[PDB]
């Protein structure tokens, strides 16, 4: 569930998220 | 926080933000030049801002520091969060004959039922965002092992504990990663993550200090 722990992770940068999420699709 | 109340200024005495274009993840000051916070804040070009408030006026006790050296746990896993802590090293030491101080670290593993503080700037709405001008504040016990891996099967190492309501209501939130769980004077957890904030059995996960005492303390005489 690589996409819900990039949202389960509670900072509030949104260059970290939408990073966390491309990743996802890597 | 999500649930919380105003905590008032520099009554969290070594509760830091880390500023990045913005404010984006919490912090705690664990002696004049280094800070503990969760691994999944790193990156580039952190500035420490100690003795805050509010994030957006300058007002008085502030010190605003670049960090100089960011630390993540070898072990961190990016995956499943374990081992989810990394040290940052001040550029220049953080002058504490002021209102700002540090945080003991723990001397055992905090038991269940232990009352905590939470604090951050993170967002205090438990669905929507806003995220608020000054520091926010909540009491949250810690809960026991079972239930915390009832509320998240599979997901839970010895490195993680939960710690909140599981009717909900009350909880820390994005914004709030990084920063204490402080029970009795001490250094317990750090805020990492959870389902949503602030809802029904989805208490917040955080990054069980006193697994890691030797590590930060190995840390911060080699660097
Ligand atoms: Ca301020």
């Amino acid at each position: 569930q690589c996409k819900v722990m990039c949202y389960a992770q509670r900072h509030s940068s949104p260059e970290l998220l939408r990073r966390c999420l491309d990743n996802c699709e890597k | 926080i999500v649930g919380g109340y105003t905590c008032g200024a520099n009554t969290v005495p070594y509760q830091v933000s880390l500023n990045s274009g913005y404010h984006f993840c919490g912090g705690s000051l664990i002696n004049s030049q280094w800070v503990v916070s969760a691994a999944h804040c790193y990156k580039s070009g952190i500035q420490v801002r100690l003795g805050e408030d509010n994030i957006n006026v300058v007002e008085g006790n502030e010190q605003f520091i670049s960090a100089s050296k960011s630390i993540v746990h070898p072990s961190y896993n990016s995956n499943t969060l374990n081992n989810d802590i990394m040290l940052i090293k001040l550029k220049s030491a953080a002058s504490l004959n002021s209102r700002v101080a540090s945080i003991s670290l723990p001397t055992s593993c905090a038991s269940a039922g232990t009352q905590c503080l939470i604090s951050g700037w993170g967002n205090t709405k438990s669905s929507g965002t806003s995220y608020p001008d000054v520091l926010k504040c909540l009491k949250a016990p810690i809960l026991s092992d079972s239930s915390c891996k009832s509320a998240y099967p599979g997901q839970i190492t010895s490195n993680m504990f939960c710690a909140g309501y599981l009717e909900g209501g009350k909880d820390s939130c994005q914004g709030d990663s990084g920063g204490p769980v402080v029970c009795s004077g001490k250094l317990q957890g750090i805020v990492s993550w959870g389902s949503g904030c602030a809802q029904k059995n989805k208490p917040g996960v955080y990054t069980k200090v006193c697994n890691y005492v030797s590590w930060i303390k190995q840390t911060i005489a080699s660097n």
